[PDB]
């Protein structure tokens, strides 16, 4: 019934793949020591 | 309505749930290890806690020209022994 | 820069004997020096007379010295003021008087070494920072 | 004439979730860049060669103390290009050199535009009047002037503010201290603006609400309402006769309130905007001359002004030397300005 | 789902708990299911508190905000609020803990389980908000309920081990309280006294007779009062001036402990009798007269006269006079004047502080009282580092006196709020207008205009 | 018809100009009272020794002040927390001399504004509304109980409460922030998004409101003449703006109710203001703002400055600067 790839779908991930990708990123750093 | 499939169908079907219980772990742990790898330090520039200064000095590595800064940087860089 | 050896070496005593301590030795004391000193001493200063310091060469001119280990962890059983002419046990913390300054009842010999090393290597770290106040803040 | 351009134009205004335009041409790659530019800097990058700061997650700083930092001071206004005579290409050294702050103050400067072309390009296909595109400008003037227009007028883009939480707190203390940007009263209109506004945002709330009629049973007033009713959904002729007895005056025109809604917060952001170009050019409400002859000759007049200023040449000489390392002040503690023991 | 949804209750779900309004028995289940989350804290605080605790580290530097109201009643603590056996406050923490399972028990039964409604069931436990005489009676037996509890500090106070006392001669030891303060005109005359600075209303209770002889007094009053509103209904006069429904009552209370939280901040603040600050750290006026203090000694012992300093304003560097003529400590800790406390009092005489006892008398235990409590000032972050804003990291501390009056004040400005939006509510909804106005007999359309 | 009904059917009735009620009663006086004291001390008061040390702060204008610097003066750091009304001078020079002034009007202004906030309510219920705006203006009140009362009581002296004027406001603010990082404390931020979002949002209703206004006049005329007061129907299409805003964001965004839309734009600012309001009063019992002076180590201990560090150098220079005379030992504890 609905497309799957739409610009909604790039708009959602553009933002939302990188978001996640930081997210571990950041994560990680919570373990570095000095 | 603007015809896109609403969002409260999609994420309650099984199909995207199957898609991203892969792809969401699998970007956290690709961001992780960017990290863990210390790649993200290279990359940009950024100082590791044991290269902000040389072991005996206390000055900054501070940019003080406009068009040999590039130079100036990788002399302070060198200076780490 | 790193924390090294060279960093955790400090002077034992009087007569030029070094002692290197280790990464460990050095974080318990910072640890135990915020647990039983900073209150008054944050940064090496002093918050109740701030006319006397932590500062190497501040010990080094007391009576006895104090620039070393032995004269600190001796400073830590038996505080004197800095002629040496008094003891002043009853009004700063020591062993002699963990009766009424409790939190010195728990620490051991070991741990005075440690507090004492912290105290020596923080100025060879923080240069002016140590002892200096909101100056050098 | 059903041409390429028209195809294309058919395409960009197509009814969808996110509406693009030929306005999203524009905002959305300089929009998206900012922001990206803003949490890659704040995550990874640090500040140390320009500053002698550390300034990202990655260094241990928290939400609060993260920033994209602004240049060193010796690269004056420079543009900053990734493939300029500075970083020459090289994506690290434009980073430790403060390219990301050229990035995203260009970028975002470009995106404000490119949002209110949207707000335009919008309101002439629904049919509505472009009064929000106008509203716009106060923050458009608002970022030009501080992010701009002030750091051209200084030595370098150094002195603008930086973005992130704690660096812009550090600009306010600056902009006391080097300023008294307190005693300017462009600054004075701009508070007026924005306190009034949030007080019209909160009264009239209020006021609507507590005049609503009884449009329905339930003790949840919400639903009582239509989007397409033809009435008002609260009583004018109520709120007008309370604030007229409990404050002497009151709205009788309802068109007249929402303009001076839109009025009231637009118009202090403008006047603050020009106070910062004035200080673009220290230009400044530093000082009443009248004030200092009479203290400079006369030492027990004292007010609330001269008070003020110690305080600001305390935050100078104080903050100075860390602040602007690269002007390498080095102030003996006997020179410092200081209370008495403190 | 009897009034469980908006459509039956007219209520949303935001604000669904008032769909409880007249489902005593689902409004009882809530209210006992809450008293069992209160009751729970309670005792899971206590022990984390106990878990978390070194004897030999100052209570006051260890977050504590629980233990110090157990040691205060005389539980666990000796001569100078040393502790002697941390056994009590694990008692206290595991009673309440397992308490809350039975009120928790209670809570869920009636919220879920039981009778919706409780007229039906029992006329004893059945009630009408508008019944003014069964109203009265449900609060007379809680008034009675709350006389016993005040005089269960009487209890403890003279027949069970006592108080400690802040100002025992001997540096704080627990007290058997023998001889409490039953004089009305000291009782009572706390209440008159001015709430402002020398004065201090009734956080200036400053002895243990005045404490637990002004606990006798409210026992006995309340147990009255209690038994008074069994055997009456609510007089014409009062019949007139109030709004009578669930709502109301609610607000009510709500104003009333409002009022009870803006009491207890400044208590906590103030108060070193009943928050001795052996447990609770020194308070703001007592840290900056110790501040004064320790330089006052210091200085002597270098050979200063400090009874004729003359500081760099004209006024004494470490001595002054009030506005009223009493020799007080100089500098800014000038306003802090009015500061009594059991280490200073001993340098005190007719005409405030003795420059004779100044010269000779000071005890190296005074010494070291002063200097522990400049250094334990409550000032803080919200990080919990300790110190002025400007100082460095290094100690973890923030005051419980801060902790304390923070929280407590900004419990009691919400709580005033809501009893503006209860009150409000309650008056229109009385009145039949607090779903909007009637379109048809909006009431200013029938009044004359203003001009 | 006694006279006692008479009186209270005046106090209360819905036909006065102004309406007084049972609040009123108290709030007329008391904002008389401290209106007269402060334009009279605002033009005419001698200087005031407001932090205890002899040395006296000129605030009227005949005493060398314009509108920007002049103020009413705190009350003496002598006095501290004492009440200091006129009768406990030996003379009106004496009180003059020691900020009586600054007493009496915050005072009665205290109590005027919270009659104030009474009458609202009150007004509300004479003329058959609901109650709720004074609740709104429980935010700004209490913004001046925290800034006129509860920091004074913390803090231990009416000296340390805001000044009234415009520089003594900003004096108040730089110390502030020297003794208590405000700037760094959530409660403060909370405050900026209020009135920040509340300035956004106001300009925003405003704009949307007039952005969709139906066409009722020709262009030589104001359109604010095509809404007449008293009219039965809504004078602008709210789908129209809805469509607008929905579509210049997406259209879940926006608000298409405008009572739940009203409802926001008075909870938003209100909230914040609250906040902010509890800031203040919260660090009056110094729980200040986030310290993170020297959180940044490196590998061998050398400190890392970040923004925060600089920030702590601004705030060292207006500590040591501040109340330059008044301090003789080395801690500000208050
Ligand atoms: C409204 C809505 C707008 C919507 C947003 C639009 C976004 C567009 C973004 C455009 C960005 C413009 C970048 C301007 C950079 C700049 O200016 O860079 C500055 C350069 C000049 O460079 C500066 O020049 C200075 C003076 O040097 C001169 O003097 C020196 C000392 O004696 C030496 O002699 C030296 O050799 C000599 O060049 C210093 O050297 C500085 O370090 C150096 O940065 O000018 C130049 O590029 C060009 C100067 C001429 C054009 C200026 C017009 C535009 C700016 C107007 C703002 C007014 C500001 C005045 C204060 C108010
Ligand atoms: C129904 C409503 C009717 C209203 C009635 C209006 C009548 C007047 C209202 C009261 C006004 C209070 C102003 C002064 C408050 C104050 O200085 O409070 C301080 C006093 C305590 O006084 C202090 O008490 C101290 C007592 O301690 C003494 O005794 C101790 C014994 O341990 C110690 O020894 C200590 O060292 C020693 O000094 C000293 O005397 C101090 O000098 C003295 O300042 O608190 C107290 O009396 C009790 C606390 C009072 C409440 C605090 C007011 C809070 C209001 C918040 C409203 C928010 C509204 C928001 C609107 C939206
Ligand atoms: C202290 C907090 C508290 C308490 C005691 C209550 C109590 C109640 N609420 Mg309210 N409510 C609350 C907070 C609370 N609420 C909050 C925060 C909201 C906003 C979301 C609401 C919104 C709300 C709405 C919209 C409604 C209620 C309703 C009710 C009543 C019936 C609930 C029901 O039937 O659930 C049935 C649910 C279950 C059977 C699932 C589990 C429930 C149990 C009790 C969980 C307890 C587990 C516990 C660990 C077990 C311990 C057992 C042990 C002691 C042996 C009940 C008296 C209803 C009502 O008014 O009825 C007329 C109703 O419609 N509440
Ligand atoms: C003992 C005190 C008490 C009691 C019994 C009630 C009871 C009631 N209130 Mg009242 N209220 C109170 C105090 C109280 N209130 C206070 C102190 C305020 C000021 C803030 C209010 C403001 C208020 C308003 C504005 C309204 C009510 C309403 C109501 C009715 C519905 C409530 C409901 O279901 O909420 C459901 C509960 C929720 C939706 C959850 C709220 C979540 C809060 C905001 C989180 C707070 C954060 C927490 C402290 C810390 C963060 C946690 C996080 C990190 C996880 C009910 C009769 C409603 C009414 O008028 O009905 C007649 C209504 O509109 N109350
Ligand atoms: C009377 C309330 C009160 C007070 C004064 C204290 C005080 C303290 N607690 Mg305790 N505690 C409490 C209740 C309280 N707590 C509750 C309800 C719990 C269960 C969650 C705990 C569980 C607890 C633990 C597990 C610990 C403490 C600890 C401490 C100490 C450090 C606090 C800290 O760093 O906070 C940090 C500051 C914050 C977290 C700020 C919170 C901001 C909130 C969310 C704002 C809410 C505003 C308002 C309520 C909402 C209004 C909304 C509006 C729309 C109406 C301090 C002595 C620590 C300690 O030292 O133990 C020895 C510790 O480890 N407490
Ligand atoms: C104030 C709280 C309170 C109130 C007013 C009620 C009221 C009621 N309960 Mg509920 N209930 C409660 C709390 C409460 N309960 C608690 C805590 C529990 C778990 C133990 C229960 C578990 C419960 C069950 C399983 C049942 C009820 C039932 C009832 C109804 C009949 C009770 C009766 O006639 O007993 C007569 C009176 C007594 C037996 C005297 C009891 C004396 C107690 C146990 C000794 C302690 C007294 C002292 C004041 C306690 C101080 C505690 C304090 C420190 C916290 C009545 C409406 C019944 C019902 O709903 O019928 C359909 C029913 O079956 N209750
Ligand atoms: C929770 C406790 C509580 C509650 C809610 C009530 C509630 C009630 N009482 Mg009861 N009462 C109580 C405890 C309580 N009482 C106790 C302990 C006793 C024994 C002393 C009494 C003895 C008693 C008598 C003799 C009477 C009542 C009456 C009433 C009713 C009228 C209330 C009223 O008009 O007050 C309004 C308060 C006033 C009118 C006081 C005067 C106004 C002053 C000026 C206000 C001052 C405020 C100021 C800020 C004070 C601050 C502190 C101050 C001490 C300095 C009301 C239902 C009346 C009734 O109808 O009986 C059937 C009545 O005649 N009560
Ligand atoms: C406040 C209650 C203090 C605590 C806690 C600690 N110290 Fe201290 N220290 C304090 C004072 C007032 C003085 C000067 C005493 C005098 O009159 O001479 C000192 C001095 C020292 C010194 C000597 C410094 C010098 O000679 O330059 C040392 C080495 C010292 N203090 C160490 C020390 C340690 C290790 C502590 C924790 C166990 C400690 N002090 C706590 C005040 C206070
Ligand atoms: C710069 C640059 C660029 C770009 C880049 C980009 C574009 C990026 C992006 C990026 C991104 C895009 C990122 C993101 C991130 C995100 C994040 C990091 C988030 C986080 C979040 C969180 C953390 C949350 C929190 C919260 C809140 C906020 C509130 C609610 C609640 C919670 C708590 C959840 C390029 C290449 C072109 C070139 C070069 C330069
Ligand atoms: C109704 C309702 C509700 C509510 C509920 C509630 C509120 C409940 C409560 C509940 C409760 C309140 C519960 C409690 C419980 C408890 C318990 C269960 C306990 C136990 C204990 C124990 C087991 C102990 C142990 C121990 C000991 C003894 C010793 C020491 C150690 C230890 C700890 C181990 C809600 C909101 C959800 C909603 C719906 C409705
Ligand atoms: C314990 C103690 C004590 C004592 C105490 C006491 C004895 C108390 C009492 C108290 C009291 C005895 C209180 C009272 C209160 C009251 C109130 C708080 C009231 C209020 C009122 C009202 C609120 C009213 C209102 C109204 C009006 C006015 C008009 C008409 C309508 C109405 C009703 C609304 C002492 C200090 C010694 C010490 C410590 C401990
Ligand atoms: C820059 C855009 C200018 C439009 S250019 C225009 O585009 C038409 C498509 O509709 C063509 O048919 C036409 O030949 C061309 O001149
Ligand atoms: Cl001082």
């Amino acid at each position: 019934s609905y497309p799957i790839f739409t610009v909604r779908w790039v708009a959602v991930h553009t933002l939302a793949v990188p978001t996640i990708f930081f997210l571990g990123a950041i994560a990680a750093m919570q373990f570095i020591q000095r | 309505t603007t015809g896109e499939r609403p969002f409260s169908d999609i994420i309650t079907s099984v199909r995207y749930w199957v898609i991203h219980s892969i792809t969401i772990p699998a970007l956290f742990i690709a961001g992780w290890l960017f990290v863990s790898t210390g790649l993200a330090y290279d990359v940009f520039g950024t100082p590791r806690p044991d290269s902000y200064y040389a072991q005996e000095q206390r000055s900054i590595p501070l940019v003080t020209d406009r068009f040999e800064a590039k130079q100036q940087v990788e002399t302070f860089l060198e200076q780490l022994k | 820069a790193e924390l090294t050896p060279e960093v955790l070496t400090v002077p034992l005593n009087s007569e030029g004997k070094t002692i290197t301590l280790t990464e460990k030795q050095y974080l318990e004391g910072k640890r135990l020096f915020q647990y039983a000193c900073a209150s008054c001493h944050v940064g090496g200063i002093t918050k109740t007379n701030p006319s006397l310091d932590l500062r190497t060469e501040t010990l080094a001119l007391a009576t006895p010295p104090r620039d070393n280990i032995e004269g600190l962890v001796d400073y830590m059983k038996n505080p004197t003021t800095y002629d040496g002419e008094q003891e002043i046990a009853e009004v700063h913390p020591s062993l002699r008087s963990a009766d009424i300054f409790p939190k010195m009842r728990n620490l051991t010999e070991k741990d005075l070494v440690a507090i004492a090393g912290h105290i020596l290597v923080e100025p060879k770290i923080l240069g002016d920072k140590w002892g200096g106040g909101k100056v050098y803040y | 004439e059903r041409g390429w351009f028209d195809i294309l134009d058919d395409w960009l205004k197509r009814d969808r979730f996110v509406f693009v335009g030929w306005s999203g041409i524009l905002l959305f790659p300089c929009a998206y860049l900012a922001l990206g530019g803003w949490l890659t800097g704040t995550t990874f990058v640090t500040s140390w060669y320009t500053h002698g700061l550390a300034s990202s997650y990655l260094e241990g700083c928290n939400f609060l103390t993260v920033a994209v930092s602004t240049p060193a001071n010796s690269m004056g206004h420079s543009l900053l290009l990734l493939w300029g005579p500075e970083a020459q290409g090289d994506f690290t050294r434009w980073c430790q050199l403060g390219g990301l702050w050229t990035f995203i103050a260009l970028h975002g400067a470009f995106g404000l535009i490119g949002f209110m072309l949207r707000q335009f390009e919008i309101a002439r296909l629904v049919g509505v009047r472009p009064y929000n595109a106008i509203a716009f400008s106060a923050p458009i003037a608002v970022f030009v002037s501080v992010f701009l227009i002030y750091p051209l007028g200084q030595s370098s883009w150094f002195f603008a503010p930086s973005f992130g939480v704690a660096a812009i707190f550090r600009f306010l203390l600056f902009f006391q201290g080097f300023h008294n940007w307190t005693l300017n009263p462009f600054h004075m209109m701009g508070v007026a603006g924005v306190l009034g506004g949030a007080l019209l945002c909160a009264i009239h709330g209020a006021t609507v609400e507590n005049t609503l009629f009884q449009d329905g049973e339930g003790a949840s007033t919400f639903r009582a309402f239509n989007p397409t009713q033809a009435e008002e959904t609260y009583s004018m002729v109520t709120a007008n006769r309370f604030w007229s007895q409990i404050f002497g005056i009151a709205f009788s025109n309802k068109r007249w309130l929402h303009f001076f809604m839109l009025f009231v917060p637009v118009t202090g952001l403008w006047m603050s905007a020009i106070g910062v170009v004035g200080l673009a050019l220290n230009l400044r409400s530093y000082d009443f001359i009248s004030q200092e002859i009479r203290a400079a000759e006369d030492p027990e007049f004292e007010t609330f002004y001269t008070k003020n200023l110690l305080l600001n040449e305390g935050i100078r000489a104080w903050m100075a030397p860390q602040d602007q390392p690269h002007e390498n002040f080095v102030f003996p503690e006997e020179v410092l300005p200081r209370g008495n023991a403190l | 789902a009897t009034n469980r949804d908006q459509e039956s209750s007219g209520f949303a779900w935001w604000a669904g708990n008032a769909r409880l309004i007249n489902l005593s028995g689902k409004l009882l289940g809530a209210h006992v299911a809450h008293a069992g989350l209160i009751v729970f804290w309670a005792g899971a605080m206590t022990l984390f508190e106990l878990a978390h605790f070194i004897p030999e580290k100052p209570m006051y530097e260890q977050g504590l905000i629980l233990i110090p109201h157990i040691a205060t009643l005389g539980w666990g603590v000796g001569p100078g609020g040393e502790v002697v056996d941390t056994f009590p406050f694990f008692v206290v923490g595991v009673v309440h803990l397992i308490s809350s399972a039975v009120l928790g028990f209670g809570g869920v039964y009636h919220a879920i389980r039981g009778p919706e409604t409780l007229e039906e069931y029992s006329s004893f436990f059945g009630y009408d908000w508008k019944d003014k005489n069964k109203m009265t009676t449900i609060l007379g037996f809680h008034l009675i309920v709350l006389g016993i509890g005040a005089l269960l500090l009487v209890a403890k106070a003279m027949f069970f081990g006592g108080l400690y006392d802040t100002w025992a001669p001997g540096g704080g030891d627990v007290r058997v309280i023998t001889n409490p303060t039953l004089d009305p005109r000291v009782i009572f005359g706390y209440l008159l006294k001015s709430p402002f600075g020398g004065e201090g209303w009734i956080v200036s209770v400053n002895n243990l007779e005045d404490v637990v002889g002004g606990h006798i007094w409210i026992g006995l009053i309340c147990i009255a009062g209690g038994i008074w509103h069994i055997l009456t209904t609510p007089f014409g006069w009062a019949r007139r001036a109030f709004i009578w429904s669930g709502e109301a009552y609610l607000s009510y209370s709500l104003g009333a402990l409002s009022m009870m939280g803006f009491i207890a901040t400044c208590f906590v603040w103030f108060n070193n009798t009943v928050y001795p600050s052996e447990f609770y750290g020194p308070t703001g006026p007592e840290a900056s007269q110790a501040q004064a203090m320790t330089f006052l000694i210091r200085d002597q012992k270098l050979g200063a006269n400090v009874g004729s300093a003359q500081g760099p304003t004209g006024l004494g560097k470490y001595l002054m006079r009030s506005p009223t003529g009493e020799i007080i400590f100089g500098g800014e800790t000038m306003r802090f004047w009015d500061f009594r406390g059991p280490w200073l009092e001993p340098l005190r005489g007719p005409n405030g502080l003795d420059l004779n006892k100044i010269k000779n008398d000071i005890q190296p235990w005074q010494e070291r009282r002063a200097a522990e409590y400049m250094t334990h000032a409550p000032l803080g972050s919200l990080n919990s580092v300790g110190g002025v804003a400007t100082e460095i990291n290094s100690v973890n501390f923030v005051s419980p006196r801060s902790w304390l009056a923070t929280s407590h004040f900004v419990l009691a400005f919400f709580f005033l709020v809501g009893h503006l939006w209860h009150a409000g509510r309650a008056r229109a909804a009385a009145a039949g207008f607090e779903k909007g106005i009637d379109r048809e007999s909006e009431p200013v359309l029938s009044m004359p205009s203003l001009d | 018809a006694n006279l006692w009904e008479r009186f209270c059917n005046w106090v209360t009735s819905t036909d006065n100009r102004l309406y007084v009620g049972w609040f009123g009663v108290i709030m007329i006086p008391t904002l008389l009272a401290a209106t007269i004291c402060f334009v009279i001390a605002f033009i005419a008061a001698p200087p005031v020794d407001i932090d205890g040390i002899r040395e006296p702060v000129s605030g009227s204008l005949l005493y060398g002040n314009n509108i920007i610097t002049g103020a009413v003066v705190p009350s003496s750091n002598a006095i501290g927390l004492h009440f200091y009304p006129i009768w406990e001078a030996a003379s009106l020079d004496e009180w003059l001399y020691n900020g009586g002034p600054y007493q009496l009007i915050i005072f009665h202004f205290l109590l005027g504004a919270s009659c104030y906030m009474g009458r609202q309510w009150e007004l509300s219920y004479r003329l058959g509304m609901r109650p709720w705006i004074c609740v709104a203006y429980s935010a700004p009140l209490a913004s001046a109980f925290a800034v006129f009362l509860i920091y004074p009581i913390g803090q231990g002296s009416f000296s340390d409460g805001m000044p009234l004027g415009i520089s003594g406001t900003f004096n108040f603010m730089i110390v502030f922030q020297a003794e208590h990082n405000i700037l760094m404390h959530p409660f403060h931020q909370l405050g900026v998004a209020g009135v920040f979002g509340g300035a956004l949002f106001c300009a925003m209703h405003g704009s949307l409101v007039t952005s969709s206004l139906i066409r009722e006049t020709t262009e030589t005329e104001s359109a604010n003449y095509g809404y007449k007061f008293g009219q039965e129907e809504e004078t602008y299409n709210i789908v129209a703006a809805h469509g607008y805003f929905g579509r210049l964001i997406f259209q879940y965004a926006s608000f298409n109710n405008s009572r739940s839309l009203h409802f926001f734009l008075a909870a938003w600012p209100v909230v914040g203001v609250w906040f902010a309001a509890l800031g203040i009063s919260t660090m009056a019992f110094n729980l200040n703002g986030f310290n993170f002076n020297h959180s940044v180590i490196d590998a061998k201990g050398n400190v890392i400055n970040t923004w925060a560090d600089i920030i702590n150098r601004a705030n060292l220079g207006m500590e040591v600067m501040h109340e330059r005379n008044a301090h003789n030992f080395p801690l500000d504890l208050a």
